[PDB]
């Protein structure tokens, strides 16, 4: 038979977890995109986000450490 | 390969606004690679950019380099951990000296825990471990150009993962006894995943066991690898629409509660019926304090049929079950909810995420490949209250 019987702790949390415990990344990379603005402007892609509250944002990947802030650029 | 690339206000502007528009909290990786004569970091580039950012009323958080581990691949430097601890130090006085003096402080991000990691993980947490809030790490199981779709629904490949976290955990252990370890970058393949795979339902089996053993084993946050951008990992595709990822993703945020308990299948195999079990998110309407979530994967080719034990055999239980919108079965980047094709009502507007209830008493059907929520009603679990 395919029947399978469960057993469950239930006495106390084994772990908590952030609120945020499931978040999602930008890659760096997509700062070197030039439709970064539109891409990110995207009221389509920002409803997503939010279905996603609460939740981190992490910026970052390989690009994180060849990419330098200029205040001059437009 | 990589060259340098610059980045303006605008760009700051961008990220930081799609971020407070959506409700996230933004983390913001510091390049690393910036290097005085004598191998120190040199802060004079992200000090130009934390003012900025204190200057707009920015409230973010920090990380330094990503992936230190293969620096010397990448771009012929090595920084050995004790100095990138020493770097860490020397930004958290950067941010102490802020408008942010609060902000937190996230790091490495190193790969996952081969021997040359794990010493460099090591020596970073020894040096720099008492200035960062949280131990980032990465994880990927394949490579994408060669990952195969029986890969995808391997449960041998699946446990790969459960070594990887024990060996994070023992050098945090032997380091920094207590401090919360954190999944940084993660995801199915790299190479930006795996064609025609990492951007599919079959994709999924992948994402939820992540999150269950995660969850189970004490990693307190997961960030996933990507949530738009090159490759086909994203949960979002280039015409902002979303993946199958997306949805599960979406359900999981909504059932799955902060609280984690356990749920194993007798007789013990353990291998292709994977099981976890948190209280249900308090956040969700339909819900009360003392619900469980169940949340379950099944890599068997027949369905599977999951009895409850006492003292929940007789609950109401509310059915969430993901299945491929066809013709492409696995490989389909559309799925159904409970037989309902997930799909937004306009550009403003996710749908709803409408439960199966259950004839109480019955055994929780699950499909062959496929996964499944189960939220258990007025379980009255005291340790969910
Ligand atoms: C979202 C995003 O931009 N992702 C990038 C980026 O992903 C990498 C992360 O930044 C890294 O932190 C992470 O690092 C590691 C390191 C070690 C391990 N490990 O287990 O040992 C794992 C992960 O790796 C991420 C990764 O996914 O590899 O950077 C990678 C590498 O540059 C990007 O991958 C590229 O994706 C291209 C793509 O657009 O799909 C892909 O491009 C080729 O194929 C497409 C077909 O669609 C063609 O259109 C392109 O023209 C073609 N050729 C070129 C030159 O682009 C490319 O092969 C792949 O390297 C990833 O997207
Ligand atoms: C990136 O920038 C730093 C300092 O501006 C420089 O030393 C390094 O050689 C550059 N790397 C590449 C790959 O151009
Ligand atoms: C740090 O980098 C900048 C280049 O942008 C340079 O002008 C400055 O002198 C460097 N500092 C040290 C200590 O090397
Ligand atoms: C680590 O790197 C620094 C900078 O190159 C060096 O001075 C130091 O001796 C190194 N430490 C170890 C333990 O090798
Ligand atoms: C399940 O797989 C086995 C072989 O690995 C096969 O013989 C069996 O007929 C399969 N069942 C289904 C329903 O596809
Ligand atoms: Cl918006
Ligand atoms: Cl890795
Ligand atoms: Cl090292
Ligand atoms: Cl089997």
């Amino acid at each position: 038979q395919d029947v399978v019987d469960l057993d469950f702790f239930t006495q106390e949390p084994l772990h908590l977890v952030s609120p945020s415990f499931l978040s999602v990344t930008i890659d760096a990379n997509l700062a070197t995109d030039p439709r970064f603005l539109i891409l990110l402007g995207s009221p389509k892609l920002r409803t997503l986000a939010r279905g996603l509250s609460p939740a981190y944002l992490r910026f970052g990947g390989t690009k994180t450490d060849f990419l330098i802030f200029d205040p001059k650029k437009e | 390969k990589f060259k340098n690339s610059t980045y303006s206000r605008s760009s700051v502007d961008v990220l930081y606004t799609f971020a407070n528009c959506s409700g996230l909290d933004l983390i913001f990786g510091l390049n690393a690679l910036l290097r005085t004569a004598d191998l120190q970091w040199n802060s004079s580039n992200a000090q130009l950019l934390l003012d900025y950012c204190s200057s707009k009323g920015y409230n973010i958080s920090w990380e330094l380099g990503n992936e230190p581990n293969s620096f010397l691949k990448k771009a012929d430097i090595f920084i050995n951990g004790s100095q990138l601890g020493e770097d860490f130090i020397q930004l958290h006085k950067l941010l102490r000296k802020s408008t942010f003096k609060n902000a937190k402080l996230y790091g490495p991000d190193v790969g996952q825990p081969r021997r040359k990691t794990a010493k460099m993980l090591k020596s970073f947490l020894k040096a720099g471990g008492e200035v960062i809030d949280s131990v980032t790490w990465h994880h990927y199981y394949l490579n994408g150009r060669t990952a195969t779709r029986e890969d995808f629904l391997n449960p041998d490949v699946l446990d790969i993962f459960i070594s990887s976290v024990q060996k994070v955990f023992q050098v945090v252990e032997s380091t920094r006894p207590g401090k919360k370890v954190w999944l940084g970058e993660t995801s199915s393949a790299y190479g930006g995943g795996a064609p025609l795979l990492s951007d599919t339902f079959a994709a999924g089996f992948m994402w939820l066991d992540k999150l269950g053993l995660s969850a189970r084993m004490g990693i307190e946050v997961v960030m996933r690898q990507v949530f738009f951008g090159a490759g086909n990992y994203h949960l979002v595709d280039e015409n902002f629409d979303p993946l199958p990822d997306y949805w599960l993703s979406l359900l999981f945020k909504k059932l799955v509660g902060t609280k984690v308990l356990m749920a194993s299948v007798q007789g013990s195999k353990r291998r292709k019926l994977r099981v976890y079990l948190h209280c249900t998110n308090t956040d969700n309407p339909r819900y009360k304090e003392g619900d469980l979530t169940l949340y379950a994967i099944n890599l068997h080719n027949v369905t599977k049929y999951l009895r409850l034990p006492y003292p929940f055999s007789n609950k109401q239980v509310d059915k969430y079950l993901l299945r491929p919108l066809g013709p492409h079965g696995l490989l389909s980047k559309s799925v159904q909810l409970n037989g309902l094709t997930l799909k937004m009502v306009d550009d403003q507007t996710l749908p709803p995420l409408m439960e199966k209830p259950l004839r109480p008493g019955s055994s929780l059907g699950l499909p062959a490949f496929s996964y499944s929520f189960f939220v258990i009603r007025n379980a009255k679990v005291a340790a969910c209250i």
